RNA sequence: CUCUUCAUGGUGCAGCCCGUUAGCUCGUCGGGCUUUUAACCCGAAGGUCUUCGGUUCAAAUCCGGCCGAAGAAACCA
RNA sequence: UUGAAAAAAU
RNA sequence: GAUCGCUAUAAGAUGCACGAGAGCGAAAGCAUUUUCAACUGUGUCCAUUAAUCAAGAACGAAAGUUAGGGGAUCGAAGACGAUCAGAUACCGUCGUAGUCCUAACUAUAAACGAUGUCAACCAAGGAUUGGAUGAAA
RNA sequence: GGAGUAUGGUCACAAGGCUGAAACUUAAAGGAAUUGACGGAAGGGCACACCAGGAGUGGAGCCUGCGGCUUAAUUUGACUC
């Protein structure tokens, strides 16, 4: 019998977060060594926001909790790359697109490069000052399209990293 | 002699390009002179969606979509039929 | 009745790892550092050649169903994969045999994610400049 | 344990030469398509044994 | 001297430590494929499995001296 | 998967 | 205790998707983010100061040389395993110089738009990069 | 063609770079397009071409034609479809 009882767990999440238990993590036994080793075993990977906070409105994300961060998902990191348009992206990590208008007509629309430090100026003197961290989405990567609005139009701004 | 008015390539202005490789070869290819393709497809076909659906642990999970881009070399993309040999007149299409 | 180190439902996350040479199929649980079958595509087969084939895939996609049955596990989320790391990123066809396979086993498929790993700036290529001729 | 499934439509013949068609059939049991690849005379009206129907005959 | 191993067509390698009548290639002859040559494929012949005894329903094949080579170790006429 | 060669002038 | 799965560490190299018959540069060439040239604008200034150039000079991909550091991946030579009549090649595995940086050499490319530099005239059309000028908030 | 070769000069640590012939040999070498043929190039159809099969031939005796051998002569034409 490989496994021979072994033991299975639970994980807590913190008290924000409505969900506090995800799952069981199987260790081994008591010996010369310890069971509390998990510790440091923190790497419990939940599409996070549309398991845990229950609700699929959220399900494009990623968490990891240490017994730590939070990642956007690889599908919807693919799906919002546009062929045609330019990727704005600074350091957390968040990704933006100049978007398109319902009266242009030309293909492509792309900003200058002074334009484009413009644009990754206001991005990182909002991310700090509103540097919990806010938990939840709360719509603002939405005065970073009304900030930015004001020098070019942007649709696809996402938040898809925090360490 | 001349076959091609462009010589096969995109890069006008330029001098020198970056080289990438090949999907199927791993070749050295100029990034202008590559056969580039965009493909977009389900991670589960469409033979097998529905045996997803009648065991789902989920309420309105939707499956996701592969999004890779690939770059062939001329060799290449002839011998998959990516691209075709076409008529002297025909060979002037764009579309 | 119940074997020792079983449970009831639990979640666990499915590694479909499929090249064109061979298929594995691994799983392990939430955390991931704890790992309950695996079993390959050259594990059911007697041909180096047949590694690859969607009838070994799928017979180790099942096995991995029956035995995740006795520990107790009842669901599997799905990360498929292949060798895309500088080589072709499209997953052998051994990818689909065992997914349909373990959700044709009365198994719950939870999340699937194409977890190939995609280089943001890579090393060099085996082939050189003229590639495999 | 053999279920057999009715032959709906015929998509054509593969393998090399024509020795083998591929034709899509439903399962009466639960109205289950399946595709499959057929050895021999087949027409849209009869019906097929499979003996086997976990894999699909897709044939990349 | 003690222990152990091997010997098979012209040649080199197979073979079952139980056994019921011995093969794969090169070498020879002939035929087939090819428009023809070279490659390629096939058939036949080629040893009776070192030499003598037992072992039984039968031994290359299990056991004994004998041959004729190999490895380790030992040596007061 | 392997596919080498075809003497000179008429 | 391989392949496989989850974390953590250190250097090396690289700079995906955006990325295009788009931009810059005399050419070679230039893609992670935080001194020079050019166009446009001008009731500014000089006044022929200009063009092309034997000799001469600077820059000049890759490879190569010398001496240090670095040495992850790949890999002229080379060692195996295949395939073959043979294979000293294409195919697979491993792998020295090299591939990276610094200093000094080298000065050649299908270095190509195979199209020398400057100037005048020259049918029709859509679109694009960067300014100026009207309308359109 | 000889040949960017010999020699002379010059640059480099070197590999090599720059300048650079002649003797001799020969009626062509070459450029763009046309038609045909061919492709172990692509697309579309066809044939007992193959597939699914039947009968077989190739193995044996004999009849018969060809080659070879023989002989005074074993007359000769035809040698992939």
């Amino acid at each position: 019998e490989p496994f021979s009882k072994k033991e299975w767990y639970n994980v807590k999440v913190p008290k924000n977060f409505k969900r506090r238990t995800v799952g069981q993590i199987v260790v081994n036994k008591t010996a010369g060594t310890r069971i509390a080793s998990e510790q440091l075993k923190g790497r419990v990977v939940e599409v996070n926001l549309a398991d845990l906070m229950e609700n699929e409105k959220f399900g494009a994300y990623n968490y990891k909790f240490k017994c730590h961060g939070l990642k956007l998902t690889t599908d919807k990191l693919r799906s919002i790359v546009k062929k045609w348009c330019t990727l704005i992206e600074t350091s957390i990590f968040c990704i933006g697109f100049t978007s398109r208008k319902s009266n242009q007509i030309k293909k492509t629309s792309y900003a200058k490069s002074a334009q484009i430090k413009k644009i990754r100026k206001i991005m990182n003197n909002l991310i700090t000052k509103e540097a919990v961290d806010y938990l939840r989405e709360n719509k603002l990567p939405k005065e970073i399209v009304a900030k930015c609005s004001k020098v070019f139009s942007m649709d696809n701004v996402y938040i898809r990293k925090v360490k | 002699t001349s076959k091609r008015r462009n010589n096969g390539r995109s890069k006008k202005g330029r001098g020198h390009t970056q080289n990438v490789r090949c999907s199927h070869c791993g070749r050295c290819v100029p990034k202008d002179k590559a056969i580039k393709r965009y493909q977009i497809k389900n991670i589960v076909e469409a033979a097998a969606v529905r045996d997803i659906s009648d065991n789902s642990a989920l309420t309105k999970y939707k499956l996701p979509k592969t999004y890779m881009k690939l770059e062939y070399c001329v060799s290449c993309g002839i011998h998959g039929r990516v691209v075709r040999v076409r008529s002297r007149t025909d060979r002037r299409n764009r579309l | 009745e119940v074997i020792p180190g079983s449970t009831k439902d639990a979640f666990g996350v499915a590694h479909i790892y499929a090249t064109f040479n061979d298929t594995f199929v691994h799983v392990t649980d939430i955390s991931g550092k704890e790992t309950i079958i695996r079993i390959t595509g050259g594990m059911r087969v007697k041909a180096d050649r047949d590694e690859s084939s969607p009838y070994a895939a799928m017979t180790a996609a099942q096995d991995v169903a029956k035995r995740c049955k006795d520990l107790g596990v009842t669901s599997l989320h799905i990360k498929m994969r292949g060798e895309g790391g500088v080589y072709s990123k499209t997953p052998g066809p051994g990818a689909q045999a065992a997914l349909r396979a373990l959700a044709r086993a009365n198994m719950k498929i939870g999340r699937i994610e194409d977890v190939t790993p995609i280089p943001t700036d890579c090393t060099k290529r085996k082939g050189g400049r003229r590639g495999r001729r | 344990p053999v279920i057999y499934a009715q032959v709906t439509e015929i998509l054509g013949r593969t393998g090399s030469r024509g020795g083998v068609l591929q034709v899509r059939c439903d399962i009466m049991g639960e109205n289950r398509q399946i595709l499959r690849n057929v050895k021999g005379p087949i027409r849209v009206g009869d019906i097929l044994t499979l003996l086997e129907a976990e894999r699909e005959a897709r044939r990349l």
